[PDB]
DNA sequence: TTAGACAAT
DNA sequence: TTGTCTAA
């Protein structure tokens, strides 16, 4: 049991585990508990966000949905004079689609509340 | 007018030495003479005994207010 | 080369479309320039010119009077790549689609004509204007990747 | 929702439109943040 | 490169106005075929490329990026008819059993629905001093003049709920307190329960219509299947008449009844719906086969409408009639199967839905969101060891050629990372995995030295994932963890040719270990602030006590409580070479001169004593500038335990004045008494506890470590 | 206890058969150990146990075994992982005409698997070796399956099983593999008085406290397993095994 | 297990603020000083009266550890010894509360 | 005022 | 197996 740059799963891309080889080590609920009781917020930040499923997410600061931005296709101008920008469809504007730092499990939570017709305002 | 603890607490020292040790890494400039170590935590902890770490701390009171204490003026235990 | 030349030798006369004014930025600075911040901010801005973004809408060509905003810099949670904000009298360029610029020819053939705007803009100008087989205006303007701006027309 | 019966509390947090401002240790790890614990109770500045 | 800095401030999650999704969407799907026969994802299907891509070798159809950096694209399954909203179905039935058919108002009296309408806009400001003031003044008004003529508002209830909004105008932010959300949950639950009794209509003297909910899928009106297509026409006209109160019950988004009624089901992106094999039913995903069942029933209803355009539906229950309520309740139960599985108790071909993904302990909030499987961690068996310090741990060589820590190149650490790159990733004086200035990495191998030295010439002119060394911190974890010292941060030490983790004896009273194959998780904090709070806050030496009462829990266990009672007894006498061997066995790489003592007996022979060896050890392990400590007290062996003969009472001598009960350390030197568990075990108020509450943590770790090494040797 | 299970290892096909190379009959044994004649299958080795708190690693249910005595053969073992491989209960795609075989011109099976697709007898296997290969008879396309276990093992014998009639096609087999499994750090011993001790550290022989008779010990046992557990029977067994090996006797 | 989990998740937020009042994760004030006097549980072990002879010796050993108390500022007992003399005067005149 | 219903170990 | 929530 030694783990580094291992294979993640395709949903919730944190390390796999699952009673076999090449599986990561669970941190755990009571370890969350005890490490908050220590007072070290950043070792918990490391072992619970920085080392498993850290993702970059794009939100329009006006509305605040992780679903609303949409990136264009590259132009057929053959890699010259090309934009590579984002388009918030609910705003129809090429501005303030900023980047944030949230877990990839939280993006599955947001794009899975959208299956339940819920959307989260993020104050950004 | 700042009335909090004049003593630096333990978590203050942990974050100040952590960020200061990352304010040593990535070719960042150091302000004391060194006997030659490669661990940045030793370097950052020798500047704490030097009172040379310039960091200002925004101690968030729960209203949303803060006081600006300086690690130069905080009394270590 | 981006040439300063005493604030671009004041080319903000008529027929040139550019506006120069104060702004507000967000510079993510490395901790190697804790002390000696002036050359760090201006070297990152020299490594920032000749492309498009939002706070500097079209494209920049120069900047002067880089003054830092506020007393305190911002150190975030785990990053340590310290974040300062700048107000500075920029000399930036609005490309203004529908205008007429100049051209310095270096590489010209029957297939395409290469002319330069401000000695920095590698503008590829197509030679045939569908007139005949024996032989500027602006409609599309988009930047290239590596620190340059291009003009089609 | 993280504690117990997440479906009933998402119902009573969507019918009422509840908003939370993220000052809790159980919430500051649902999003990627640093809690208001010991080493997150203050932020950190450099003068000049 | 260009990492996000923009943080968050607060979240709020509400519902969808159904126009918004058709702009967020990509494709109307309508095809019951997942994959083709070769393995190609089928056209216009539920795993189409125009959704989030499922494979890594085909790009998606909307964007021209790979599976790695795609956001995730969603579509919609449109419906031929209207189904209920299962999130709001149990609050829909609680409205229609209080409403009326012909008049679109409700059976609640007007004093109650004015009182709640005034109390809710006071608790938005978070006044909470006025929620008794409103019931006081409306009881005074209803005592003065009871009437239904106050149709819109009373003058003083509305006047005070305007003054309480105008005073503290920015009070939308002061309402995150427990007491405000307490009353706001309590009053709305009291209106949902106590004042929603199904009864007759009071103001126009008209017969009511009572609906009934049966098996959580059908609403039966009483003159009986109420179609949701007619519940649209009921609920819209009810809400356009009662919106000024039902927007204060339901904050939401402008809150219209497009959220009570679902006209199309939205699919999640197909990258979040993984593939599955080797089960009872292969090649299936649960939230994909639920929407497969929905889409099959939508094909069935389009067949029914094709029949009603002027068998084909022998499969439903009543094929003879032309109308078929039964297919519509079939579709609405398939929507319940999508959102849940607790509301359906009938259909045997279902998989658990999005409630079951989230709620219970094997879900997300208790399985993937609050505790995650982590990279850069190790798990191995623990065994005893004592030649490591108490703030130390022995990390087998296999872990140390496989657990690697990141380090950027300063001018101070050019040479050591250069040597580590020279080593290559198998040999441990330190080795490497270097990653360049961009996201591209090298991942250098040990098959050849030429490439390694060629990289090693270009380190300063790039950080290195260097292997763990003899000063690094690993975070140690033995589950179950029930208290604060059950996860501590031990300094690594790299010991050659081992398989088991190795701990000192003081620490396995904290971890509640037994050295019988108890396997232990050793997390390795990869970042650099995570090192610093582990050196300072989560250090082993700093947490010597217990959070229950503050009693010690680091001490020496078995051989040492016999060697301390044998060595520090009065009878021991060492010569010069034995003393100078024991003192240096107790120490190891003491940086300075070892400050020895004089003989306790100078003639005939230079005999030391067992107490002076412990004293020499104390004076050498207490730091250089700090003067040694005084102490007094009492030990575990009493005075009745050293007696052999019958004691005779001499006249003027109390035997406890000269007794071995009293440990009377003076200036850091033992002058009386026997050391026991009472002075260097887990027992409070002893030597290694006084050295904790005088000198600190690392000295009180060195006392336990050095008195272990002395008492074994 | 890993002991000597059975005498016929070749015609029995269990999953795991923990065998102990050279067990010994106990010198101090009750009369029921001989009324049932348990010396057909003995379970442990004698050991010169000295009760001393000598090393530092000898505490809290752990012990010290002599290193040279471990190197000379003390409680060496074996574990026989047998694996019944069937080409129809596992590998089923089409027509069930799967026999073991190698296709000529396959470099994956060169010198590692035999010309029938089964590995050699005596051939060591490691993680990543070809384990068997089976030839689809209808197309001609032979497959390969690899040894996906962590341990290193030696193919002891391979038995080719038919069906209950006698007309089964060559598709069932049962490979039996020795795995050495010597005492390593973390292997729990015990005496016969129920006092487990995990192996903590193999201490070299020149460091062992030699006696006045010239003997090093064999296993160091702690005095600190005794006062809480009160195994007087271990002390009398110690005196009795010493007095039986010094006299040739066998004690009741 | 379950009982400890529930007592955890109803007490996860009670951190001590800079103004030393035990407030919850939203500002809700539970206590004005932690534990009704303000102290900590690990650091109250040598405050009992039977461990005062230990602090009667070892005085210079702890003077070396931190010496704010004699010749440095923020060590004025005027506003508190005034207050304790007020309270002991009130018990001098009004013995039975 | 009392029986089904709902969640946790 | 509790203990409260909901419906008759
Ligand atoms: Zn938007
Ligand atoms: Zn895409
Ligand atoms: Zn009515």
């Amino acid at each position: 049991q030694v783990r580094t740059t291992g294979a993640r799963d395709r949903v919730t891309n944190q390390p796999i585990g699952g009673r076999n080889v090449q599986g990561g080590i669970r941190f755990g609920e009571m370890e969350r508990d005890a490490l908050l009781a220590h007072g070290t917020s950043f070792l918990l930040h490391d072992r619970l966000f920085n080392c498993s499923d850290r993702s970059v997410a794009h939100v329009c600061v006006k509305c605040g949905s992780l679903l609303s931005p949409l990136l264009e296709k590259p132009p057929p101008s053959w890699s010259a004079m090309r934009n590579r920008k984002y388009n918030c469809t609910l705003c129809s504007r090429s501005d303030t689609i900023d980047t944030v730092s949230v877990p990839y499990v939280f993006r599955y939570f947001v794009a899975e509340l959208a299956a339940m017709n819920i959307k989260v305002k993020l104050d950004v | 007018k700042r009335i909090t603890t004049p003593y630096m607490t333990k978590y203050e020292r942990a974050r100040v030495l952590g960020t200061r040790a990352l304010q040593i890494a990535m070719c960042a400039p150091v302000m004391v003479e060194l006997e030659g170590e490669t661990d940045p935590l030793l370097i950052a902890m020798k500047e704490l005994k030097a009172r040379k770490i310039p960091i200002i701390i925004r101690r968030y009171l729960p209203d949303g207010s803060y006081e600006d204490w300086g690690v130069d003026e905080l009394i270590i235990t | 080369l981006p040439t300063y030349a005493a604030a671009c030798a004041l080319v903000n006369s008529r027929y040139s479309c550019l506006v120069a004014g104060p702004h507000q930025r967000h510079i993510a600075l490395s901790p190697r320039y804790l002390n000696r911040k002036r050359t760090g901010i201006r070297e990152q801005l020299d490594a920032e010119l000749l492309r498009y973004s939002e706070s500097l809408l079209g494209v920049p060509i120069a900047y002067d009077n880089i003054k830092v905003v506020g007393e305190l810099g911002d150190i975030y949670d785990d990053q340590g790549h310290i974040h300062l904000n700048i107000e500075a009298d920029f000399v930036i360029f609005c490309p203004e689609p529908g205008q007429k610029l100049m051209g310095i020819v270096n590489k010209v053939s029957s297939s395409h004509i290469g002319c330069l705007v401000h000695g920095c803009f590698n503008a590829s100008i197509p030679k045939p204007e569908q007139l005949s087989a024996e032989q500027f205006e602006v409609f599309r303007l988009d930047s290239d990747a590596a620190g340059v701006f291009c003009i089609r027309g | 929702m993280t504690f117990e019966t997440s479906f009933q509390f998402l119902k009573q947090a969507t019918m009422l439109g509840s908003h939370d401002e993220l000052r809790s240790p159980s919430a500051c790890l649902v999003v990627g943040k640093v809690v208001r614990g010991g080493t997150g109770l203050f932020e950190l500045k450099q003068p000049l | 490169k260009n990492m996000p800095w923009r943080r968050l401030q607060g979240i709020s999650f509400g519902m969808y106005s159904a126009e918004e999704l058709k702009k967020l969407s990509v494709k109307s799907i309508t095809n019951p075929r997942y994959l083709d026969s070769l393995g190609n994802p089928s056209a216009n299907g539920l795993y189409d490329l125009a959704l989030g891509p499922a494979d890594s070798k085909e790009v998606c159809s909307t964007c021209v990026q790979d599976f790695s950096n795609c956001s995730g694209h969603l579509g919609h399954i449109e419906l031929p008819l209207t189904v209920y909203n299962p999130l709001l179905f149990d609050k829909l039935y609680l409205l229609l059993r209080g409403s009326c058919l012909n008049c679109h108002m409700l059976t609640c009296p007007r004093a109650v629905i004015h009182l709640l309408l005034c109390q809710l806009r006071v608790l938005e400001v978070g006044a909470l001093q006025a929620v008794y003031e409103l019931e006081r003044i409306l009881n005074r008004f209803l005592e003065e003049n009871p009437d239904p003529s106050a149709s819109e508002i009373r003058e003083e209830l509305e006047q005070y709920t305007t003054e309480i909004v105008q005073n503290n105008l920015l009070g939308s932010q002061g309402a995150h307190v427990k007491n405000v959300c307490e009353s706001k949950s309590k009053l709305i639950a009291l209106f949902w329960k106590a004042h929603m009794n199904a009864k007759r209509c009071p103001h126009c003297k008209t017969g009511r219509s009572v609906v009934r909910k049966e098996h959580n899928s059908k609403l039966t009106i009483t003159f009986g299947y109420l179609t949701p297509t007619s519940a649209r026409e009921h609920l819209s006209a009810l809400w356009k008449n009662e919106g000024f109160f039902l927007n204060y019950l339901f904050s939401g988004m402008r809150f219209n009844p497009s959220v009570f009624f679902l006209d199309f089901l939205v699919v999640p992106p197909s990258r979040y719906r993984p593939v599955s094999r080797l089960g009872d039913q292969m090649f299936t995903n649960g939230q994909t086969v639920n929407l497969q069942a929905v889409m099959k029933d939508v094909v069935l209803i389009r067949k029914l409408l094709a029949l009603m355009a002027q068998f084909l539906s022998t499969l439903p229950g009543q094929s003879l009639i032309d109308k078929l309520y039964n297919i519509w309740i079939r579709l609405q139960s398939h929507v319940n199967i999508v959102f849940d599985s607790e509301m359906d108790k009938l259909m045997m071909d279902k998989y658990p839905g999005i409630r079951q993904i989230l709620e219970k302990k094997e879900g997300l909030f208790r399985k993937h969101m609050m505790g995650k499987r982590v990279d850069y961690a190790a798990r191995s068996v623990i065994c005893p060891d004592m030649y490591i310090n108490t703030n130390e741990i022995g990390i087998p060589m296999v872990f140390a050629t496989k657990l690697t820590y990141p380090q950027p190149v300063t001018p101070w650490n050019v040479q050591e990372l250069r040597q580590a790159v020279i080593n290559g990733p198998n040999v441990h004086p330190g080795a490497s995995m270097v990653i360049n200035e961009d996201g591209s990495r090298t991942a250098l191998s040990a098959v050849d030295m030429t490439q390694r030295e060629a990289v090693a010439k270009q380190l300063l002119t790039k950080i290195v994932c260097r292997h763990v060394k003899n000063g690094d911190i690993l975070l140690l974890n033995r589950q179950p963890t029930l208290h604060r010292p059950s996860i501590q941060a031990h300094r690594a030490r790299i010991l050659p040719e081992e398989k088991v983790l190795r701990l000192h004896y003081a620490n396995c009273k904290a971890y509640n270990a037994d050295f019988d194959g108890d396997e232990m998780n050793a997390h390795f904090p990869q970042s650099e602030l995570g090192r610093a709070e582990a050196y300072v806050l989560a250090c082993t030496d700093q947490q010597y006590l217990v959070p229950k009462d503050g009693q010690p829990l680091a001490g020496l266990i078995q051989d040492h409580m016999v060697s301390g009672a044998s060595m520090t007894t009065r009878g021991c006498f060492f010569t010069r070479e034995h003393y100078m061997e024991l003192v240096y066995r107790g120490l190891t790489d003491k940086v300075g001169r070892v400050k020895l003592l004089s003989p306790s007996i100078l003639k005939p022979f230079p005999l030391w004593t067992g107490k002076q060896v412990v004293s020499t050890l104390l004076i050498n392990i207490i730091p250089e500038d700090h003067i040694p400590l005084n102490l007094s007290g009492k030990a575990k062996i009493t005075g009745k335990a050293w007696v052999k003969e019958t004691p005779r009472s001499v006249p003027g001598f109390n035997p406890d004045s000269m007794c071995e009960s009293q440990v009377i350390i003076r200036e850091g030197e033992l002058l009386c008494g026997v050391l026991d568990k009472a002075h260097y075990g887990s027992s409070a108020y002893g030597l290694v506890h006084c050295c904790y509450e005088i000198y600190g943590g690392e000295t009180s770790g060195k006392v336990l470590t050095c008195l272990a090494r002395l008492f074994t040797a | 206890t890993m002991g000597f299970p059975l005498l016929t290892y070749q015609d029995r096909s269990d999953n795991k058969l923990y065998r102990l190379q050279t067990p010994q009959s106990p010198l101090v044994r009750p009369s029921m150990y001989d009324y049932y004649d348990m010396d057909n299958y003995p379970i442990g080795t004698n050991a010169i146990v000295a009760v001393i708190s000598y090393t530092g690693y000898d505490m809290e249910d752990a012990m010290i075994v002599n290193k040279a005595s471990w190197e000379r053969g003390f409680a060496h073992g074996s574990v026989y992982k047998s694996e019944f491989i069937d080409l129809s209960e596992k590998i089923k795609q089409g027509d069930s005409s799967l026999v073991f075989g190698i296709k000529p011109g396959d470099p994956r099976v060169l010198q590692k698997l035999d010309d029938d697709g089964l590995p050699f007898i005596g051939a060591k296997l490691q993680y990543g070796d070809p384990y068997y290969s089976y030839l689809n008879l209808n197309t001609g396309e032979s497959f390969v399956m690899y040894y996906k276990s962590k341990e290193n093992c030696v193919v002891d014998n391979i038995k080719v099983c038919s069906n209950d009639t006698g007309s089964g096609k060559f598709k069932c087999v049962c490979i039996t593999m020795r795995v050495p499994r010597n005492p390593t750090i973390g292997d729990k011993f015990a005496s016969r008085h129920g006092q487990k001790g995990i192996l903590s550290r193999l201490w070299p022989a020149e460091d062992m406290p030699f006696t006045e008779s010239g003997m090093v010990p064999d296993i160091l046992f702690n005095p600190h397993g005794f006062p809480s557990r009160m195994t007087i029977g271990m002390l009398i067994e110690s005196m009795a095994g010493k007095s039986a090996a010094l006299h040739g006797l066998c004690h009741d | 297990g379950y009982l400890q989990r529930c007592i955890i998740k109803h007490l996860e937020g009670l951190v001590v603020q800079y103004d030393l009042t035990v407030r919850d994760s939203d500002g809700s004030v539970v206590q004005f000083l932690y534990g009704e006097d303000g102290l900590d549980i690990p650091k109250t072990q040598f405050l009992q009266p039977k461990q005062f002879p230990f602090l009667a010796s070892n005085y210079e050993v702890i003077m070396k550890s931190q010496h704010l108390h004699e010749v440095l500022s923020r060590a004025d007992p005027k506003k508190a010894l005034h207050h304790f003399r007020a309270i002991k005067k009130w018990q001098s005149k009004h013995p039975n509360t």
